[PDB]
């Protein structure tokens, strides 16, 4: 329970001890309402029945006072629960951004939807749906253990005794399917991931014959999980057993220390009547803590996804901020050595970018021209050397310094689902209206408005996927050159453009009017014309770099690359 | 259309209300053992019949305990594979739907149908049928026994249960439309949360977290939640606590004391009162808290249904190797907004065929189009003679590869991913066709070789995930190939050498390309310049540069 308690906001520590002691109040308050008809049935049996007057209103007491306490333990437990959630989804919204990248696998990824996938009403709803019942449950017979001393020392004891064995069936019963439980979630959070993959994918699947669920990867997780999923309610079977043993071993000691008492003379037969419904609501809760069983170990795997996440490793970060009012700065790589897991990917790369500059990278794929603008950009980190902006290392910039510094054109354009105009606003959404039509126009955006029906309210897919490859990937450079950054890295953006958009695209992106220090990533040739240099890289060093016109005339790696 | 889906559980559904019957029956029976025996108590009964009586109580608890648990088991292992076979029916119905649905649609909205909408029908197929038959069956026996014994106290019973209904109703109907509400509201929590996890670098350069759409949904779906879930809750609480055995004891007592004492009552008939009086309360509470899960079952139900009646790609019955014709073909994603117009194309063996044009005239829906994800509008497609839509899928995409656009790695191996076509495949056959594709050599530099898992940032390069996709098709080896912008993200030295592979394999193949770096495609036997959904002009390279048309456009763009 101290995962829980660590998840808590702290302003909300107050409502937490509060809570704890309505929850033991009420616990109190069922017990001794419980007890309370062993008096009173023994008065309203004997010669005098006015005497149980005293104990009806010590029952009515106890139990306005209970129905006090539960309605404001069910309140504090609803603001507990969805203060909790708001906290949590909001700190993994807010850490998710600055997670490193090599966190990022499937596993993590899987375990990042399910954490986010919590939102909803059954996460919110822990507290009264499972804290709540399973700890007045669990206190229960022993507060009604604890109030029978008032009424006989060795029935008391008696009761407690059975507790003992109540606690000992909930601490056996989580170990007897862990194991299960644990396979269980494992194959449906496959399943899931399968299921995703299988819609996104969908049609190389089809062309490969691969969708099916005989021959479907996701038919495979489906047969995974029932089959994991009929394990675990079979091994659910012995902790179920187990607490009803319990219970039958509660009752018996109950009973039959009832019964001693009884037949030895020193427990009334009134009394033992009453105590026939005391003992009762004394096992009404082991049958709760059966019900709520499994409940727990599934809150528990989720708030373990829920600390997962917010324990992922932040990138480094700093304070520092670039003290020019957006001016184009110098980029300078610094004996910079990049790394995915072994494989090396950057060896001691170091060159600088004057500041306003047009500079273009190119080589073979796979050379690592990506991995440099991704170090620019801050989304890579380098092993061992620096990567300064201006001469400031961009591991101590402030993150938001960091972000406001450049805009990217990735090699493979993401679009958010949503309309066209959403998705070019990403890149400032404070921009005044004709800013973004500059931006849609410099990026060739101006002729989806008139072909598509809907303009730039045209719906997006998930991803761009209800655009095509250059339409999708005009929107990000629209995007990108929306953002007001001094530095533009350009990754291929006209890939899967036709010749006179491409023209038209590499003829904007040097138009722009503010000054901006471009790095440009390019197969073709006519998508670097207007380069001032360019840095030629191969297998994560810069084999040559130069003036286009320098570098075709020396008659290197340059003029073979592109002849 | 929740009964014609879950048709097939009618004999269980009703055997299970039977026993279920009989269960609250036999769990009621020991308390009427234990009023006998109270009975007997006052009066002083020989201790053989209250040993008797006792056991026999004790010994109907533990029955009813074993058949109830009995009962769930069974009952749970139905529903368990019930819902692995309507996943299996939903696997293979969204196996032949058209591509349109999903693009609609989107991962979130196929992951909470397949997982979530399934998981929904748990309580209306499990317990709803258990849980109202004990709400009819121990209220009703216990009130009929109780009125037998005393009518004065028995009415008193009626106002917690009458207040209980009243509450159960309210509750109901105020939830009623949340609850309608709450499938969309997870869809797109679900769809925001895989845009935010799959556009990382985008949410990192352009705004990080505060900007990002996600963390303004999430704010929208905590408040729509709230805003359900205080007043259900609230109503939920109340109802426990107006069932609650200890409230029911203190009504029995505040309406029986007075009458005990003044001598209008027998204090001996209290005794079914508190004994029985309380044991109805919580099978009340059962169907209570249920009646939302039923709500939440049946909409999940016509959710399911509606998927499972969606028209699909039927194989028509009507029933030159290697040629792909398309005969005035006609295609618009969405009505009345046409993509291809009237397209005539003929794609013969041993000839390569270059698609061209502007970017967004309709390359890749023509290629998705002879690839049958979607029904053409109008026209006709035949590979061989036979119309596609008479083909059935294995027959279809054994005689027509796909490199498609997007190159889209599977979760797996990379043998895995260049095997997709043939799982079956040798490895020398994967070895070759990564050969073929100039990727061999990069992933024997991988740590694991080719059994290094392609996932969630163990990702590659742009061209390595391209030749990847590029050997997946060399290995499928069809006699039909359609290369889709296909070494888009080659270098030049890499891009000739996977261009010189794929002209030696296919020689003698049917191979349409996609391009639009012109100077790849000088070569293809046919150019098609496909303009704003509609074949402008059809030759060759020379031909087409001396027409001046759009083709001599494009390539004086391109120089
Ligand atoms: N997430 C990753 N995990 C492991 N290796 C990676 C990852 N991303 C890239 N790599 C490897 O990094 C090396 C360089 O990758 P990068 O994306 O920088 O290439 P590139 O030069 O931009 O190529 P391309 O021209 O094909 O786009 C490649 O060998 C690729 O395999
Ligand atoms: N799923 C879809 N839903 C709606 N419209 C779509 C969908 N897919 C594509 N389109 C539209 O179809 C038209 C042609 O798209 P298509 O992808 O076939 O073009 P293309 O010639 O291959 O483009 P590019 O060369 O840029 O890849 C474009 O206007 C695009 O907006
Ligand atoms: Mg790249
Ligand atoms: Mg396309
Ligand atoms: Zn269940």
């Amino acid at each position: 329970i101290r995962t829980l308690l660590r998840l808590v906001p702290a302003e909300k520590r107050g409502a937490v001890a509060g809570y704890a002691v309505l929850t033991l109040l009420s616990v109190l308050l069922r017990a001794v309402g419980a007890v309370l008809l062993i008096p009173l049935l023994a008065a309203l049996f004997s010669d005098t029945p006015s005497d149980a007057w005293l104990w009806l209103g010590w029952l009515t007491a106890v139990t306005l006072a209970g129905w006090v306490t539960d309605t404001n333990t069910a309140r504090l437990g609803f603001d507990l629960g969805f203060a909790v959630l708001s906290r949590t989804q909001h700190d993994m919204a807010d850490r998710l951004p600055n997670v490193a990248m090599s966190w990022f696998t499937p596993d993590n990824t899987a375990t990042a939807r399910q954490a986010i996938a919590a939102t909803g009403p059954e996460l919110a709803g822990l507290v009264v749906n499972l804290l709540t019942p399973l700890i007045g449950a669990a206190l229960l017979p022993a507060a009604i253990g604890v109030a029978l001393l008032f009424v006989s020392v060795p029935l008391g004891l008696a009761a407690l005794a059975g507790v003992a064995v109540l606690f000992g069936a909930l601490a056996l019963s989580g170990r007897l399917s862990r194991a299960a439980d644990k396979v269980a979630g494992e194959t449906n959070s496959a399943f899931t991931e399968r299921i995703i993959e299988f819609a996104r994918t969908q049609q190389a699947l089809r062309a490969a014959r691969r969708v099916e669920p005989a021959r479907s990867q996701v038919g495979s997780a489906l047969a995974a999980q029932h089959g994991a999923g009929l394990r675990l309610l079979t091994m659910q079977i012995p902790g179920q057993v187990l607490f009803s043993l319990a219970g039958q071993v509660a009752l018996i000691g109950f009973a039959g220390m009832a019964v001693w008492l009884t037949v030895r003379g020193q427990l009334g037969v009134p009394e033992a009547i009453a105590l026939i419904v005391v003992l009762v609501r004394y096992l009404e809760p082991f049958a709760a803590i059966a019900d709520l069983a499994p409940a727990l170990e599934t809150t528990r795997a989720t708030l373990n996804r829920i600390q997962a996440v917010l324990d992922a490793p932040t990138l480094p970060a700093g304070r520092r901020r670039l003290d020019r009012t957006g001016a184009a700065p110098s980029i300078e790589f610094d004996d910079v050595r990049f790394s995915y897991g072994d494989e090396v990917v950057l060896d001691g790369v170091s060159f600088t970018l004057r500041p306003g500059n047009t500079t273009a990278i190119v080589g073979p794929s796979g050379s690592g021209k990506t991995t440099i603008l991704s170090l620019i950009a801050g989304l890579q980190q380098p092993a061992s050397g620096r990567v300064l902006l201006d001469g400031v290392d961009v591991t101590t910039l402030d993150p938001e310094a960091r972000r406001a510094a450049v805009s990217v054109v990735f090699q493979h354009p993401y679009l958010f689902d949503g309309t066209l105009r959403d998705n070019v606003l990403v890149g400032d959404p404070e921009a005044d209206p004709d800013d973004v039509t500059a931006a849609m126009r410099l990026a060739r955006v101006d002729e989806l408005l008139d072909r598509l029906p809907d303009g730039d309210a045209t719906v997006v897919g998930e991803g761009g996927t209800a655009l095509s490859g250059g339409e999708r990937q005009r929107v990000s450079i629209a995007r990108a050159l929306l953002k007001p950054a001094p530095v533009l890295l350009v990754d291929q953006a006209t890939s899967a453009l036709d010749n006179a958009n491409e023209a038209a695209v590499v003829d904007a992106l040097t138009a722009d009017p503010r000054p901006r220090t471009r790095v440009i990533v390019a197969h073709r040739l006519a998508s670097i014309r207007h380069a001032d240099r360019v840095l030629f890289v191969e297998a994560g060093r810069v084999v040559e770099d130069g003036a286009i016109d320098e570098l075709l005339a020396a008659g290197g790696r340059f003029a073979q690359f592109w002849a | 259309a929740g009964s014609r889906l879950l048709a097939p559980l009618k004999k269980p559904l009703i055997v299970s209300g039977v026993l279920q019957a009989l269960i609250t029956l036999i769990e009621l029976a020991p308390f009427v053992l234990l009023v006998e025996l109270a009975r007997l108590l006052l009066g002083g009964a020989e201790a053989e019949r209250l040993w008797t009586l006792g056991l026999t109580a004790v010994s109907l608890i533990g029955l009813g305990a074993v058949l109830a648990a009995a009962m769930t088991l069974w009952l749970h292992r139905v529903d368990a594979r019930f819902a692995h076979e309507l996943r299996g029916r939903l696997l293979t119905k969204l196996s032949r739907l058209p591509l349109g649905w999903f693009t609609r649609r989107g991962s979130a909205s196929t992951k909470q149908l397949v997982q979530d909408d399934t998981l929904a029908l748990h309580y209306l197929i499990t317990h709803a049928i258990p849980d109202a038959v004990a709400a009819v069956v121990a209220p009703v026996a216990v009130l009929v026994y109780l009125f037998v014994a005393d009518w004065r106290v028995a009415l008193v019973l009626f106002i917690p249960v009458l207040v209980y209904l009243v509450l159960m109703s309210v509750m109901t109907i105020q939830s009623g439309s949340k609850i309608a509400q709450a499938p969309r509201w997870a869809e797109r929590m679900g769809g925001e949360a895989g845009a935010f996890l799959e556009g990382q670098p985008v949410i990192r350069i352009f705004g990080g977290a505060a900007a990002s759409r996600f963390r303004r949904r999430l704010d929208d779906y905590i408040d729509f939640l709230v805003s359900w879930q205080r007043p259900f809750v609230g109503k939920k609480t109340l109802m426990d606590l107006v069932t609650r055995p200890a409230t029911f004891l203190w009504i029995i007592l505040v309406a029986g004391v007075p009458l005990v004492v003044t001598g209008r009552m027998d204090p001996v008939n209290l005794l079914p009162f508190l004994l029985l009086g309380t044991t109805f309360g919580a099978r009340l509470l059962g169907i209570g808290y249920g009646l939302s899960g039923i709500q939440t079952g049946m909409l999940a139900a016509r959710r399911i249904q509606t998927v499972l009646d969606e028209p699909e790609l039927v194989v028509r019955d009507r029933t030159r190797p290697g040629t792909v014709e398309l005969d005035r073909v006609s295609f618009e994603y969405r009505p009345g907004v046409p993509v291809i117009r009237d397209v005539t194309l003929t794609l013969r063996p041993g000839t390569v065929t270059a698609l061209v044009g502007p970017s967004g005239s309709g390359k890749s829906t023509l290629a998705a189009l002879v690839a049958r994800f979607h029904d053409v509008t109008q026209g006709a497609i035949r590979v061989d003679g036979r119309d596609i839509r008479t083909l059935t899928a294995d027959e279809l995409y054994r005689r027509v590869g796909f490199v498609l656009q997007d190159a889209q790695l599977v979760h797996g191996s990379v043998a895995e991913n260049i095997a997709l076509a043939e799982p079956d495949a040798g490895l020398e056959r994967i070895r070759t066709a990564a050969r073929d594709a100039q990727i061999h050599d990069r992933i024997t530099r991988m740590p694991d070789g080719y059994d290094s898992v392609l996932g969630a940032g163990s990702a590659l390069s742009g061209g390595e995930r391209q030749r990847v996709t590029i050997a997946r098709a060399i290995l499928a080896d069809t006699p039909v190939l359609v290369l889709d912008q296909a070494t888009a993200f080659a270098d030049p030295e890499s891009e000739y050498l996977v261009q010189q592979a794929i002209n030696r394999l296919t020689r003698d193949r049917t191979v349409l390309v996609i391009a639009h770096r012109l100077h790849t495609i000088t070569h293809a036997d046919q150019i098609v310049v496909l303009d704003d959904g509609r074949i402008v002009e059809v030759g060759t390279h020379d031909e087409l540069l001396a027409a001046g048309g759009r083709y001599r456009g494009l390539w004086d763009s391109g120089r």
